RNA sequence: AGGACCGAACCGACUAAUGUUGAAAAAUUAGCGGAUGACUUGUGGCUGGGGGUGAAAGGCCAAUCAAACCGGGAGAUAGCU
RNA sequence: GCUCGCCGGAAGACCAAGGGUUCCUGUCCAACGUUAAUCGGGGCAGGGUGAGUCGACCCCUAAGGCGAGGCCGAAAGGCGUAGUCGAUGGGAAACAGGUUAAUAUUCCUGUACUUGGUGUUACUGCGAAGGGGGGACGGAGAAGGCUAUGUUGGCCGGGCGACGGUUGUCCCGGUUUAAGCGUGUAGGCUGGUUUUCCAGGCAAAUCCGGAAAAUCAAGGCUGAGGCGUGAUGACGAGGCACUACGGUGCUGAAGCAACAAAUGCCCUGCUUCCAGGAAAAGCCUCUAAGCAUCAGGUAACAUCAAAUCGUACCCCAAACCGACACAGGUGGUCAGGUAGAGAAUACCAAGGCGCUUGAGAGAACUCGGGUGAAGGAACUAGGCAAAAUGGUGCCGUAACUUCGGGAGAAGGCACGCUGAUAUGUAGGUGAGGUCCCUCGCGGAUGGAGCUGAAAUCAGUCGAAGAUACCAGCUGGCUGCAACUGUUUAUUAAAAACACAGCACUGUGCAAACACGAAAGUGGACGUAUACGGUGUGACGCCUGCCCGGUGCCGGAAGGUUAAUU
RNA sequence: AAUUCCUUGUCGGGUAAGUUCCGACCUGCACGAAUGGCGUAAUGAUGGCCAGGCUGUCUCCACCCGAGACUCAGUGAAAUU
RNA sequence: CUUUAAUGUUUGAUGUUCUAACGUUGACCCGUAAUCCGGGUUGCGGACAGUGUCUGGUGGGUAGUUUGACUGGGGCGGUCU
């Protein structure tokens, strides 16, 4: 439910929030956080290897089950819950033996509602299967590469797998950017999509709002010397070169990618 | 008009103190030349 | 509710006069801008010189910066005074 | 010593950092003090810092530092596991009066509290490097209840006034009391109790979690303040006796009530919002290994111990950072009266000062101010400077607009004092008395006393009633940048930088990219609705033709083409 | 025109008189569409222009109040040569 | 000798399969009270990846340097036997 805000300032003409009313009001579950620090880009050298980073509000870390890992024994969804680390949204479940956990929210999914894992569970979004067990065709997310890795792939807000072909021991899989790709057929994978698809309609509306998300102000190349990036000098708007990055590379066209392990894998790239 | 010296004491001492010239081979190499020269004083530690 | 309005503490530094062997190696007096926030502040910590940091002025890095300070090569070289 | 002036949200008082004898007494005036010096933060000598409860030390951790093994590296060395350090944060306990020339929550007087050790007695299962709970946490807003404190009245002691009046509805002063202990209040949170079972908490559990029944509905936790006690005490106006004119000793009256009231306390509460708001120990509980007449645990009484180091003085500054006895800089705390919205401003209280050269004179000229005939920007690069407006309540208010604004647009009227409505109004707060009660810091009813705006009418004084300090000048056209913001510490604050928004491009995760001879680390405990680079810069209407040149992307039939043989 | 040399282009408004200002013409030395084009309410210690009030800015200065300058006692520099 | 097929040697390249070198920032057990490290069981890749020597291309990211003289001042123009 996307909600614009009435102009009475100059900063609030523009923003546009997401507000979820079903979102739990008071504080996490305790025994599942943790703690992490900010670095502010900076490395175990000092200096800075990610730039534009640093400030923001404080958070906590929440233990998410990603690996969906103990069968057979069924879960009840509790609240939805707001995470911080992340855009997407969590359920807080309780397992009929009495342990508490955090999942990814799927889509549709309130509540009162069931969850099941394993290899003989029932096809409906938030079960976890190996993808030996889904049809071909299904929408699945949360994917896996390595079996008992845990899930690496489409665990943003409203992304998605599509299950294209099995081959034997691979299964082929339609990625968000619209690539092929071959995961061993023993990956579990999670049915249905990501919640918090509204995500992406949402107006920050002015610069102190980027300012709580930990982003620093970013300066154009071209508004330095000639010392300090490869863009800069000129009496007046002086421009008369390739873009480049400030090391020196060709920003725009130039493939960066060279691995040469897992380029078998790979069935057809993005375009 | 804030000037470049403001004292403190901790901070001295864990810069130029005795115990923190003893840990790495440049600064045991300043108190074998003060030692050297015939220093009164090695550190600031007083 | 508000990077909302007027205005003290607090943070700055737009105009004018004085000062210029100054009270002061950047201030005083009268007005001036922000003032619940991209705010301001105490203590401790981290980044080291062809390097750091920079809402970007070649700015800042101990009154020193188009490459800090100390010691060394070193009594550099000087068709010049 | 008597007068005068100045500060009083400080130019008063107290902490921290920093300094180190500057602290107090006797003595001296060579050098130091921008002058003299009998004086001093100066010279010489002597004296002064007293802790179970304040701080450090101590137990525990954050950022971060080191790091047995270990991984890496010409050597030096780099990173890091187990560990071990590191406050700016968490962990037990004391208050009132008196005293010295100089110390006191440390000494003395009165009344208290905490943590351990040993001994006696009585009951009993104890036990961790392990499980669970708690410690434990954001911004903003609003109301209720209180206190600090203040004003007035009552009470007590004193006065009857240098010049008209002053036995009264007159004047001055005082009216203070702590921690601790009992009570559990305004209020906040929360359903209790008993049985059976379980794939969970790495094993175990009676503990936490989960599930199924039966029974009762009030049980429990937290909590400002008030009251009683502390306290037949201490303190206290004042009087009395000497004095070595500094001060010593004795006695010592009253010591109540109403109203107003914080930015402090209940409040780590309540409501709400998104940007979703530390860790570990102290503490509670549960069992494993082991012991089981033992060791241990709980309780009552007795008794012992709490070591070591700091403690003087500077109080936003003559002692700290500025070469100075320098119109500079320095974190936190306290917060009286009248006027006021106010921590602004004016005058004062407690308190502290008159700034370490003076005496005359009353020229030009310079600095900071006051007033000005007629004119009113004619000055000048330019209304630079100066002059001017300035408060509250009500009436009224244009184009344009992104419908919020423009707007405090513009402009106007009223404003003192006295009397009445009303011997003080609406309102606020509230003691008796009556009734009830599960009896209490209770409920209802009741209204003495106290405090009290705002308005209307009438009269009245001045040239002037927002009378001082304080406190917007306004309007019309136009370039640039959407806006708040940032910037050349010390000649440039802007149209320059940033910005929300838009587009291209790279990246499938051991991600691209960056610091690194490497090991590793950030990106990220993230996963294409995510991350990096580049350009443009809200919003509205839009973004047309060119691939010859340079650059980049894709293809490999043919020519040339390295090491190699 | 933050761009236009010739140029104080030409026409209109405003002034007694306007190289600046506002509105137009097109002859664009040498504008032009994300080194963005044309507009744009609110905002600005932002650049330009015109009005009302107000005045020592000015015609053209005059008097007064304090601090120095001047004389007396004590202390007692500097650039330069 | 040309055009050619055949038995047979030299191997150059093109795929497919395999596991034993090699990789694992998949799971599990131990050192061990330990998200480093090492050893073992297992799965997945596999003679690919990657590293050392030699070598062709690219390479202002970085470094060392050069960029003449005459001249009615220097540059522009001209000149240098
Ligand atoms: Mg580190
Ligand atoms: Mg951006
Ligand atoms: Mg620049
Ligand atoms: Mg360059
Ligand atoms: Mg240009
Ligand atoms: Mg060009
Ligand atoms: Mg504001
Ligand atoms: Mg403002
Ligand atoms: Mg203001
Ligand atoms: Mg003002
Ligand atoms: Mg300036
Ligand atoms: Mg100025
Ligand atoms: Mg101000
Ligand atoms: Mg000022
Ligand atoms: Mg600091
Ligand atoms: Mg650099
Ligand atoms: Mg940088
Ligand atoms: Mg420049
Ligand atoms: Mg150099
Ligand atoms: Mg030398
Ligand atoms: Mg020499
Ligand atoms: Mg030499
Ligand atoms: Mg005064
Ligand atoms: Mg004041
Ligand atoms: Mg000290
Ligand atoms: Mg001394
Ligand atoms: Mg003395
Ligand atoms: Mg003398
Ligand atoms: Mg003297
Ligand atoms: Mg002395
Ligand atoms: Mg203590
Ligand atoms: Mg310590
Ligand atoms: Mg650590
Ligand atoms: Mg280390
Ligand atoms: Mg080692
Ligand atoms: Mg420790
Ligand atoms: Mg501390
Ligand atoms: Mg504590
Ligand atoms: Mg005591
Ligand atoms: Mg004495
Ligand atoms: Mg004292
Ligand atoms: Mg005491
Ligand atoms: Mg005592
Ligand atoms: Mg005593
Ligand atoms: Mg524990
Ligand atoms: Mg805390
Ligand atoms: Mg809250
Ligand atoms: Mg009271
Ligand atoms: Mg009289
Ligand atoms: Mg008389
Ligand atoms: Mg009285
Ligand atoms: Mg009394
Ligand atoms: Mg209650
Ligand atoms: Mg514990
Ligand atoms: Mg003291
Ligand atoms: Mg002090
Ligand atoms: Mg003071
Ligand atoms: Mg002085
Ligand atoms: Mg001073
Ligand atoms: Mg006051
Ligand atoms: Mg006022
Ligand atoms: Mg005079
Ligand atoms: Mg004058
Ligand atoms: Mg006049
Ligand atoms: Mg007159
Ligand atoms: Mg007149
Ligand atoms: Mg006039
Ligand atoms: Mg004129
Ligand atoms: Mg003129
Ligand atoms: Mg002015
Ligand atoms: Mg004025
Ligand atoms: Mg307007
Ligand atoms: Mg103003
Ligand atoms: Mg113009
Ligand atoms: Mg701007
Ligand atoms: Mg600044
Ligand atoms: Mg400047
Ligand atoms: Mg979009
Ligand atoms: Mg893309
Ligand atoms: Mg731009
Ligand atoms: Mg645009
Ligand atoms: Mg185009
Ligand atoms: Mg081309
Ligand atoms: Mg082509
Ligand atoms: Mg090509
Ligand atoms: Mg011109
Ligand atoms: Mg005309
Ligand atoms: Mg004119
Ligand atoms: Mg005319
Ligand atoms: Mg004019
Ligand atoms: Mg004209
Ligand atoms: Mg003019
Ligand atoms: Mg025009
Ligand atoms: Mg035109
Ligand atoms: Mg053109
Ligand atoms: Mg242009
Ligand atoms: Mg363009
Ligand atoms: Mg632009
Ligand atoms: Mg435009
Ligand atoms: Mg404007
Ligand atoms: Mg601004
Ligand atoms: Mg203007
Ligand atoms: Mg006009
Ligand atoms: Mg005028
Ligand atoms: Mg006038
Ligand atoms: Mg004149
Ligand atoms: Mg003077
Ligand atoms: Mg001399
Ligand atoms: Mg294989
Ligand atoms: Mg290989
Ligand atoms: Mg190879
Ligand atoms: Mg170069
Ligand atoms: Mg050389
Ligand atoms: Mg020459
Ligand atoms: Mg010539």
């Amino acid at each position: 439910a996307v909600v614009k805000c009435k102009p009475t300032s100059p900063g609030r003409r523009h923003v546009v929030k997401v507000v979820n009313p079903e979102l739990h009001k008071g504080k996490p579950f305790a025994p599942l956080l943790e703690k992490n620090s900010k670095s502010g880009g900076r490395n175990n050298n000092g200096r800075i290897t990610t730039r534009h980073i640093g400030g923001g509000h404080k958070q906590a870390y929440r233990i998410v089950d990603f690996k969906r890992n103990k069968d057979g024994i069924p879960a009840v969804v509790e609240r939805l819950e707001y995470d911080p680390n992340r855009s997407a949204n969590i359920a807080l479940v309780l397992y009929k033996d009495g342990e508490r956990r955090y999942i990814l929210a799927p889509k549709g999914l309130k509540a009162g509602d069931q969850i099941q894992s394993g290899v003989d569970a029932a096809i409906k979004p938030g079960n976890t299967l190996p993808m030996r067990n889904i049809p071909v065709g299904s929408t699945v997310h949360n994917v896996e590469m390595k079996p008992g890795k845990g899930g690496q792939l489409a665990r943003s807000a409203g992304t998605y797998v599509q299950i294209v072909a099995r081959d034997g021991a691979y299964v082929t899989l339609r990625l968000r950017s619209g690539e092929m790709r071959k995961v061993e057929a023993d990956c579990r994978a999670t049915l249905g999509e990501v919640g918090n698809a509204e995500h992406m309609l949402r107006v920050l509306g002015k610069a102190g709002a980027a300012r709580w998300r930990g982003v620093r102000p970013t300066v154009r190349g071209t508004a330095m010397n000639p010392v300090d990036h490869p863009h800069g000098g000129g009496e007046g708007r002086n421009f008369g070169k390739h873009p480049v990055t400030p090391w020196g590379v060709q920003t725009k066209g130039k493939k960066t990618r060279s691995n040469k392990r897992t380029d078998k894998f790979i069935v057809r790239r993005r375009s | 008009m804030k000037r470049t010296f403001q004292p403190s004491v901790l901070k001295r001492n864990r810069s130029h103190g005795f115990r923190a010239r003893m840990a790495t081979k440049n600064g045991r190499q300043v108190l074998a030349r003060r030692r050297a020269k015939g220093r009164a004083r090695l550190t600031v530690s007083k």
